[PDB]
């Protein structure tokens, strides 16, 4: 029997046709692993996916809010533009930092490569 | 290092600067009859 | 004094040097003809580019490789081929074919345990290598980094002492032992040779390297594996390395692309083609099976034993060819240790268990991970499901 | 932080200035909060003014 | 001459400190009128928050 | 001797106090800008 999984597969339905070493492509699983395991007390939220397909490029904006201090969380709000095919950033911006980091993530943000920025963050 | 009696003598001077302005600000006042 | 120089003309026996040029094409004999005349010279007359408009003639006459052979072997050094020529022909031998070594590794132990990423001062290293050698044997070590790999190749040359025999006067050679250095890895890979003087030259190396704190070439493995190439696969600095067999599309990353990239090309997204697989016993019991479906099992075999659908590229042969491998798997079935020794023997172990799995020999729902290749070339015991390798 | 704040720089004068901010401020939410004690006086809105209090100044 | 070194970018930190101290030094004495709103806020505060 | 402090070869006040005067008056959150949101949130409630 033939049959094809994508990323909407059960997990039972996906490990009764598990005969490979790649990663599970259930994903709801795979989020909740990204959300509860990797990076706890992270409200990321994206709301803004939209293209310039006569560029072929695409705009994301998304909201970090670490949250691990509940009563006054640190929030913050990116703007990346991707090459979509031969993926090169040709620019990141910041649209809005909540004020209460203003200072630390003026001086660090500064500076570009923003994954060290984004894992600074968090750390 | 002859330079480090200077940073002393430099460090004391801003943080009394820093002090009298602190002082003048009265953070610490207006914070206890906040909460 | 001992230490042995560049200028040093050994006994060597004119017909095995002309059996070994053989070997050479003609433009790496060009090349060396050029290097070594300008370098050293030799008893031909002539300018340097005279000499070179003379090998120009000769190479547009079309002519054999024999006649040069012959004449750099018979007018042009015919007293006797130096020691930096007799080192540098055989290590482009080396170069030219090869296959027809056989490597041992050794990992860079030092002090507490951790492993040692060996860096090499190559003129420095050399000198040093020469000098501590010079001491126990006449010594000549010859140096060069591999044209395609990342590697530097060493190669020492030891010299020994010499019915009424004549007179030769000679310092008789022995077969040279050639130490592989990568850039930045612990392990280090050297010629099969267990005499003293192997053990002498892989001590007198370990003592040179290290100037720092004291370091010891612990064996990692005591099977010889050929082809340079495939011993910095599997235990040189490369992401195959710690994974091999179903876990070479970790290695070689075919499966996911960066989180910048399109995600209408995600996996997730269109998908992936498979088949159930029946964990009830059906093998053992079981004819012209649908082609769809037998492309399918013949892609799940391609997969589990050389990690990906397409295979990292007749089609059997894997990334790297073993030669013996041996297994011992133990397992605890009601507090009794039930040992099975699974001895290997091939050009290929893993290819030809991969061809007896798509011959419906071997089921590739229960051959294991070290079976299909998984930490290959190491030969270890299986203990609670986990491998742990010899020493 | 204060040359990208101020864009009339002079950041010797933003002390004095800022002494001087502090005084007026303090003296405007002194009247605000009189205002606001005279104007209703309840008790939802008293407590919803000393929570938002409260908040924005520990946090 | 690693310590000179040093002691050269030790005292070109000190130099860009002593430029903050000349930058931040403003003379007042205007401490007394904003303890005096304070403590007139804090118990008008206190006396809304009493009620 | 063991109860003494007279040359400052290693002291770490004066970072605690350059960070406590940066958090002072920082334009962003600092005194003056809590005191300026406060003043924001009681308009809102009252007005």
């Amino acid at each position: 029997r033939v049959e094809r999984i994508n990323g909407l597969t059960n997990l039972q339905k996906e490990l009764v046709t598990k005969y490979d070493t790649l990663p599970l492509l259930n994903m709801n699983l795979r989020l909740s692993y990204l959300r509860d395991h990797t990076y706890p007390h992270l409200q990321v939220s994206v709301q803004s996916r939209d293209r310039v397909h006569n560029d072929g490029i695409e705009v994301l904006v998304v909201n970090y809010k670490f949250c691990r201090n509940t009563m006054n969380p640190f929030e913050i709000q990116f703007k990346m533009f991707y090459k979509f095919e031969d993926s090169t950033l040709l620019k990141w911006e910041i649209l809005r930092i909540s004020t209460n980091v203003r200072l630390k993530a003026k001086q660090l943000l500064a500076t570009r490569n923003f994954q060290k920025c984004l894992l600074s963050l968090y750390e | 290092l002859p330079s480090l009696k200077e940073y002393t003598k430099k460090s004391k001077e801003l943080k009394e600067t820093m002090g009298q302005m602190i002082s003048d600000s009265h953070e610490e006042e207006i914070k206890e009859v906040f909460v | 004094e001992l230490r042995l120089e560049d200028n040093y003309v050994p006994t060597s026996d004119t017909l095995v040097v002309f059996k070994q040029l053989m070997k050479l094409p003609v433009t790496v004999l060009y090349d060396l003809t050029l290097s070594w005349f300008a370098k050293f010279g030799g008893s031909f007359d002539g300018d340097i580019y005279l000499l070179t408009e003379t090998l120009d003639l000769l190479i547009e006459k079309g002519v054999r490789r024999n006649v040069i052979v012959n004449r750099i072997l018979y007018v042009y050094w015919p007293d006797g081929l130096n020691v930096f020529q007799l080192a540098e022909i055989d290590c482009h031998l080396m170069i030219s074919k090869p296959e027809k070594f056989k490597w041992l590794p050794s990992k860079a132990l030092r002090g507490d345990g951790k492993p040692y990423v060996v860096k090499l001062q190559p003129a420095k290293f050399i000198e040093n290598l020469q000098t501590d050698l010079a001491k126990i044997y006449h010594c000549h070590v010859y140096m060069f980094k591999h044209p395609s790999l990342p590697v530097l190749i060493t190669r020492i040359q030891l010299f020994d002492s010499n019915l009424d025999k004549f007179q030769g006067k000679p310092l008789i050679s022995r077969r040279p032992y050639y130490v592989a250095f990568p850039l930045n890895s612990p392990i280090i890979f050297h010629s099969v040779d267990k005499d003293i003087y192997a053990r002498l030259v892989l001590q007198s190396i370990s003592r040179t390297i290290s100037e720092r704190e004291t370091i010891i070439f612990k064996p990692v493995q005591k099977i010889p594996v050929k082809s340079i190439h495939n011993i910095m696969t599997l235990l040189g600095p490369s992401r195959f390395a710690e994974s091999m067999g179903p876990w070479e599309c970790y290695a070689s990353a075919n499966f996911e692309r960066s989180p910048l990239h399109d995600y209408k090309k995600h996996q997730g997204l269109t998908g992936k083609k498979v088949m159930v697989r029946e964990f009830d016993d059906s093998f053992l019991n079981d004819g012209k099976e649908e082609p769809e479906i037998r492309r399918l099992r013949l892609e799940k075999n391609m997969i589990k034993f050389k990690g990906s659908a397409n295979g990292v590229m007749s089609r059997y042969s894997s990334l790297v060819p073993i030669e013996k491998v041996g297994f011992t798997l133990k397992n605890e079935i009601n507090s009794r240790i039930i040992t099975i020794k699974l001895k290997f023997n091939g050009n290929d172990i893993f290819g030809g268990l991969h061809e007896l799995c798509d011959k419906n020999l071997i089921n590739i729902d229960k051959v294991p991970g070290w079976l299909a290749g998984e930490n290959g070339s190491f030969s270890g015991t299986i203990m609670n499901g986990d491998f742990q390798r010899e020493q | 932080s204060i040359k990208e704040a101020s864009e009339d720089d002079d950041i010797s004068e933003y002390f004095a200035t800022y002494n001087g901010k502090l005084v007026v401020a303090l003296e405007e939410m002194k009247l605000l909060l009189e205002e606001a004690v005279k104007t209703f006086g309840n008790s939802p809105e008293k407590r919803e003014k000393i929570k938002k209090i409260l908040s924005e100044l520990k946090k | 001459q690693r310590l000179q070194i040093l002691d050269d970018a030790i005292q070109e930190k000190t130099s860009e400190l002593a430029e903050f101290e000349n930058m931040v030094r403003s003379p007042s004495a205007g401490d007394n009128a904003i303890p005096g709103l304070l403590q007139i806020i804090q118990s008008y505060i206190n006396l809304l928050e009493e009620n | 001797s063991q109860d003494s402090e007279d040359d400052s070869i290693r002291d770490d006040s004066n970072i605690l106090d350059i960070a406590h005067f940066v958090d002072l008056m920082d334009p962003y959150n600092g005194l003056l800008k809590k005191i300026n949101k406060i003043n924001e949130n009681l308009s809102n409630e009252l007005q």
